C-alpha cells in the first residue's frame, strides 16, 4: 500500500529520447542512467505514458497524476513515479533465439533498492534473491560467469561477447524468480552486461525521408530491444482506495498495453506493466 | 563488421612478413584482386574450397597467390594471442602451427564457426590494410 | 521542558531546489531551471509543519474547505500562523508552535557501521592563505566603496602573494581530520543532471507554444545525507515517514533520532564546526543577513564573502495551498557559508552583537558563525 | 477490433536496406530483427510504403498516417504500424520446387504475440497452434526434426541444410493453419531455420555498373526470397470508421500490390497484404 514494484516487459522496440547533444553517428539516442550508464526511462516519461493511457478517465487522472498543464486549478499528483531501471535485456543466443540477461550488479542494485524502498511483500523476495546471489558468488569464486537454470539451455552462446553459459546444478531458481527476472534466464557479470547494452551493441536503425524518390533527409535511431524488462517503484500515497484499486487492476489486466517511447505510429514502446506478486 | 584497428595492424605486420609489400611501399597489383575475391569465394563456395583454391602453389597466377593464405594465418594467430583466457570463453586461443597448412588445420579441427568468423574478419582487415600501399 | 530530535534526510531520487529563476516565471528565459545545492531553512520549516499536521491528520483536501474553530487553534498550537516571514526577523521568539529551534542544514557522511557522522562544512575562504593586515605605518590604505580599510595582504600560508588564477577555496568542502583538514571537491559530493521535458500535446487543435523545458536535478553521493537538529515542546512525536522538501516532487527518507533533552543544539553545531576556528576570523557557517552591510564593513578589515539570494513562499494557515503561491515580498541577500569577516583590533563583540540581534533568523538556522 | 494481423506475401525478391557498412563481401545487407535476428521490415518502412501507395487519397493519408513531412500543421498518425517479422521462408527442395519453412521458435513467438496483442481471431489460432506445437514437441522428444504434413512430401530435402523432412502421422494440420503458414509447409528446429536464414544462405546477387561496356563498380546485394511470408500487427487509434474501412478494403483487395524496400524500378519488394482469416 506504500511502495510496490512494477515490471514493464516491453512488447516492442523502445526509443525514449534523451534530448542531449550528439557527438557521433546516431542522431537519436536512448536515455541512460547517469551513474551506471544503463538504459533507463525517466519518471516523467512513465507518468506521461500512464496518464495518456488513463486520459479518458478524468477523475482517475486528476486524483492520481494531478492537474493538466496550463490548467489553473494546480492539483498535485498523489502518486509518485520512480525512475525505471533496466532489469533484464534480451541477448542473442544460438541454442535459443534470445536469452534473458540479468547481471549480478543489477541483482545487487535490485536487492538494495528493495531494502531502501521497503517494497510491498519484498522481504521474501530479498531473502531468496540474496540466497541466489550468495550461491552465485560461491560458485563463481571471483571469475567471470554465465549461469543458466535450464539443463537444456546449458552451453548457450552469447554471440556478442562469446561466452558459454554453464548450468550450476547446486543453485535453485524459485518460480517467482522466473516470473520476475524472465524466462530462459542467464546470469552474467556486469562486465559483459555493459558491453551488451552499450551504444555499439544495442540496435541502431537507419531512417529515410523521400520526396518523389529523392532522399530529403537521413538519420539514425537507436532502440531498446523488445521483450526487455525494466522495473520501477510506485509510491502510492494515502489516496482514494477506489481509484488506486481501479488503476492497479487496469494496469495488471493482461488486456492493457501502454506506449512509453517516441515512435508511436510505427509501434515503438508498447509495454505490459505488472506489479510484484507474493513470495 | 566495423573496422578493427588492432586487426589492421596485424594485417600490416603480416603483409610485410609474408613478402608482399616491398621495401618501397609497393605490392604486385594482382594481390588486390586476390584479397577482394577471397571473401566472395568463402561466402559463395565454402571456406574449405576457397582456402584450398588460394593455398595452392601449382597455380597459373601472375604472382604468388599463396602468400595471402600465409598472411591470413598470421593475422589469425595474432588474434589468437591477446584472447582473454577464461573458463567461459568460446574462443580457442591455440596458435596454428607453421608446418600445418591452413586447409589441414580447418579439416583436422572441426569447429569452423570460430575459424569462419576469424577468416572473414582477417580478410576484411587484409583488404582495408592493402590500401595504404602503392598498387604497382 | 523541551525535547530534541536529530532528523536525517536521505534522498530516494534526484532532487531540485529552486532559485530565483523558475520554469514558469514571467521573465524571458523561463525554460531552464537550475538547482541550488541546499534547501532554504524555510523549506525545512514547511517540511516539519507538513509532517506535523500529517501525523495529526489536519490538511486541506481539494475545494478550499474552511476549518471549524477547533482545528484553527489546534493548528495554532501545532504550527502557528505564518510561514517563515522574514519581515519579523527582529522577534525574540520562533513564530511557530511546538517547534522552537532548527539547526542549519548539515552535510553528513554516513559510511559504514554506527561509527560516527562526518559533518561536512564549506571551506573558509582563507584555507591556506595567511592574511597580514596593516603594518601600522600610516600609508597604503584602501577605499572599499566607502571608508578606510587597511590593505589586506594574502600570502600562501606554507614569499609570493595572492594569485587569483589559482584560487579555488570556493569549490571545496571540508570536514574534521586528525589535526588536518580533509578537503572534498563540490562536484564529488553532488551530481548534476539536465532534464528535457515536453508536453506530447497529441489532441487536435492545441497550440504548441510552451511544450519545452529544461530542469536541473542534483543527486547526493551514496554515503551522504542531509541532517538538522530540532527542538519540540508539548511533545508531538515526530515520526519517521516519507517527506517532501520542495522541487518537482522531491522525496526524502526522514529518520528521527532522539538526543538528550539537556542539550541545546546550537553548541552541538558549533562543536562540530570548532575545527575551523581562528582568533582573527569569523567564519560564516550559515547564510547571514544584515540590514546594512555598510555597518558590517565599517567593523572589519576585510569581507572575504559572497552573496546568496533568498526568496520564501509566504503562506498562512487560512491559505489557498492549491493556487499560485505568494512568494516573499523581498529577495534578500545573505552571505555565503564559507565567508569570513576579518575584524579590526577589538570590535569582535560588536560584530557578534550586530549579527545576533536577529533572533528569528538565528532560531530558524540562519546567521550562525564560529 | 483494434489489433488485426496482416500477412505479407512477397511476389518478388525483397531488399530492405539496413544502412550498415559491412566492409565485406555483401555491402548491401537486409534488415534483421533486433532480438531473433530474423529478416524483418521496420515499421517505418511499412508505413512509408503503404503511405506511398495511398498518396493519391490525400484525405485518407492525412487521417490515418498523419501529416506530410513538409506541412505547417502537424497531425499525428492514428494507425499504429508494427514491425513485420518473418513468418515462413521458401527453402529449396527436390520433390517440390520449394517448401514453406517455419521454426518451432517462430511458432512460439507467433503464439506469444497473439496472446499479448489479442488479434481479432486470436483465440482459435492460439489454441490450434499450441496443440500443433505440443504435438511437435511430443513427437520430436528434444531432437532435431523436420516435419511435413502432406504424405507426398515425405523425404523432401532441404538443399541448404542437407536433411530430409519426416512425416509425423499423429499431427494434423488444420486448413486455416495451411492458409496462414503457407502451402507445402515444413516445420523444423531453430538450428535448421537459423542456418537457413543466416547471411551465408540467403540469396546474394552480384551487380555491376557498366560505362561504355567497361565495368565501373561491383557490389553484392542480399535479398529475401520471393514468396516469403511476414506478419505484422495493425492497431487503430481513434481512427474514423469510414477511412479505416476504405483502408482495409483497399489493402486486402487481391488487386492491390505494395512495394516495400529498395530497387523498385527493377521490381523488388512487391507484396500482397491479407488479414487474419476467421478460423
Amino acid at each position: 500500500m506504500t511502495t510496490r514494484m512494477y515490471v514493464i516487459n516491453t512488447l516492442s522496440n523502445m526509443h525514449v529520447g534523451s534530448g542531449e547533444v550528439n557527438y557521433g553517428v546516431i542522431a537519436n539516442l536512448i536515455q541512460r542512467d547517469s551513474v551506471t550508464n544503463l538504459p533507463n526511462i525517466n519518471s516523467s516519461g512513465l507518468k506521461g505514458a500512464i496518464r495518456e493511457y488513463f486520459k479518458e478517465n478524468e477523475d482517475l487522472v486528476r486524483e492520481l497524476f494531478g492537474s493538466a498543464p496550463r490548467d489553473e486549478k494546480t492539483l498535485p499528483g498523489k502518486v509518485r513515479f520512480f525512475e525505471a531501471n533496466l532489469l533484464s535485456m534480451p541477448v542473442r543466443s544460438d541454442k535459443v533465439p534470445f536469452l534473458m540477461a540479468i547481471s549480478d550488479e543489477v541483482l545487487q542494485e535490485l536487492i538494495t533498492k528493495m531494502k531502501f524502498f521497503n517494497c510491498e511483500e519484498a522481504t521474501q523476495y530479498i531473502s531468496h534473491l540474496s540466497t541466489l546471489l550468495d550461491n552465485i558468488k560461491t560458485q563463481a569464486q571471483g571469475t567471470d560467469f554465465a549461469y543458466v537454470f535450464d539443463p537444456l539451455l546449458q552451453g548457450a552462446i552469447i554471440e556478442e561477447v562469446s561466452i558459454r553459459a554453464t548450468c550450476p546444478s547446486h543453485i535453485p531458481l524459485q518460480p517467482s524468480l522466473k516470473k520476475l527476472l524472465g524466462d530462459r534466464l542467464v546470469i552474467l557479470s556486469h562486465k559483459y552486461f555493459s558491453i551488451l547494452s552499450d551504444d555499439n551493441h544495442l540496435p541502431v536503425l537507419s531512417r529515410n525521408n523521400l520526396e518523389n524518390g529523392q532522399s530529403a533527409n537521413l538519420w539514425y535511431e537507436q532502440v531498446l530491444p523488445r521483450y526487455s524488462r525494466l522495473y520501477f517503484m510506485l509510491m502510492d500515497g494515502n489516496a482514494q482506495s477506489e481509484y488506486l484499486k481501479k488503476f492497479r487492476d487496469t494496469l495488471c489486466t493482461p488486456s492493457t498495453i501502454i506506449q512509453i517511447g517516441a515512435n508511436a505510429s510505427i509501434g515503438y514502446g508498447y509495454c505490459q506493466i505488472s506489479e510484484l506478486s507474493p513470495f | 563488421m566495423k573496422i578493427s584497428k588492432k586487426q589492421i595492424e596485424y594485417a600490416i605486420e603480416a603483409l610485410r612478413a609474408n613478402n608482399i609489400i616491398t621495401n618501397d611501399n609497393q605490392y604486385p597489383k594482382v594481390f588486390k584482386g586476390y584479397i577482394s575475391s577471397f571473401g566472395a569465394a568463402v561466402i559463395q563456395s565454402g571456406l574449405i574450397p576457397a582456402i584450398i583454391f588460394f593455398e595452392n602453389e601449382d597455380n597459373d597466377a601472375n604472382a604468388d597467390r599463396h602468400k595471402i593464405i600465409g598472411v591470413l594465418k598470421d593475422i589469425i594467430n595474432a588474434m589468437r594471442q591477446q584472447y582473454t583466457v577464461t573458463d567461459a570463453t568460446i574462443l580457442v586461443s591455440s596458435q596454428i602451427p607453421a608446418n600445418y597448412s591452413m586447409a589441414q588445420y580447418i579439416i583436422e579441427h572441426g569447429n569452423t564457426d570460430q575459424l569462419l568468423k576469424e577468416i572473414t574478419e582477417a580478410a576484411v582487415a587484409m583488404k582495408l590494410a592493402l590500401r595504404m600501399y602503392k598498387s604497382e | 521542558m523541551n525535547r530534541h530530535y536529530l532528523i536525517t534526510l536521505t534522498p530516494m531520487d534526484w532532487f531540485f531546489f529552486g532559485g530565483e529563476r523558475t520554469l514558469d516565471d514571467g521573465k524571458s528565459a523561463d525554460y531552464i531551471s537550475h538547482s541550488n545545492k541546499f534547501p532554504q531553512q524555510s523549506a525545512l520549516l514547511g517540511m516539519i509543519r507538513y509532517q506535523l499536521l500529517k501525523q495529526h491528520n489536519l490538511l486541506s483536501q481539494f475545494p478550499y474547505t474552511e476549518n471549524k474553530p477547533t482545528e484553527k487553534e489546534i493548528m495554532k498550537t501545532l504550527i502557528g500562523e505564518q510561514s517563515f516571514r522574514m519581515t519579523e526577523r527582529k522577534a525574540k521568539s520562533l513564530g511557530l508552535g511546538v517547534i522552537k529551534q532548527i539547526s542549519p542544514l548539515m552535510l553528513i557522511e554516513c559510511k559504514d557501521d554506527t561509527s560516527s557522522r562526518s559533518i561536512y562544512f564549506p571551506l573558509p575562504l582563507d584555507d591556506g592563505y595567511k592574511v597580514s593586515f596593516n603594518e601600522t605605518s600610516n600609508e597604503d590604505k584602501v577605499f572599499y566603496n566607502g571608508i578606510e580599510c587597511p590593505i589586506p595582504n594574502v600570502y600562501p600560508a606554507s614569499r609570493k602573494f595572492f594569485d587569483h588564477k589559482t584560487y579555488n577555496n570556493y569549490l571545496f568542502w571540508c570536514t574534521q581530520g586528525n589535526n588536518q583538514i580533509k578537503k572534498l571537491l563540490s562536484d564529488e559530493i553532488w551530481i548534476s543532471k539536465m532534464q528535457i521535458g515536453i508536453t506530447k500535446h497529441v489532441e487536435e487543435g492545441e497550440d504548441n507554444d510552451k511544450s519545452f523545458y529544461k530542469q536541473e536535478f542534483l543527486q547526493l553521493k551514496k554515503s551522504f545525507i542531509y541532517a538538522f537538529y530540532i527542538t519540540l515542546s508539548g511533545e508531538s512525536e515526530l515520526s519517521s515517514d516519507i517527506i517532501q522538501l520542495g522541487g518537482q516532487r522531491s522525496v526524502f527518507r526522514m529518520e528521527v533520532e532522539s538526543i538528550e533533552e539537556n542539550s541545546d543544539i546550537q553548541e552541538k553545531y558549533q562543536t562540530a564546526a570548532q575545527f575551523l576556528t581562528q582568533s582573527d576570523r569569523l567564519l560564516i557557517l550559515s547564510p547571514t543577513y544584515v540590514d546594512n552591510l555598510k555597518e558590517l564593513s565599517a567593523l572589519c578589515n576585510f569581507m572575504w564573502s559572497d552573496s546568496i539570494v533568498f526568496r520564501n513562499i509566504q503562506t498562512t494557515n487560512a491559505s489557498n495551498f492549491y493556487g499560485k503561491p505568494i512568494k516573499s515580498s523581498s529577495k534578500y541577500h545573505f552571505l555565503k557559508p564559507g565567508s569570513v569577516l576579518y575584524f579590526k583590533q577589538g570590535k569582535r563583540k560588536e560584530v557578534e552583537k550586530l549579527l545576533m540581534d536577529y533572533t528569528y533568523l538565528r532560531l530558524s538556522g540562519y546567521n550562525i558563525y564560529i
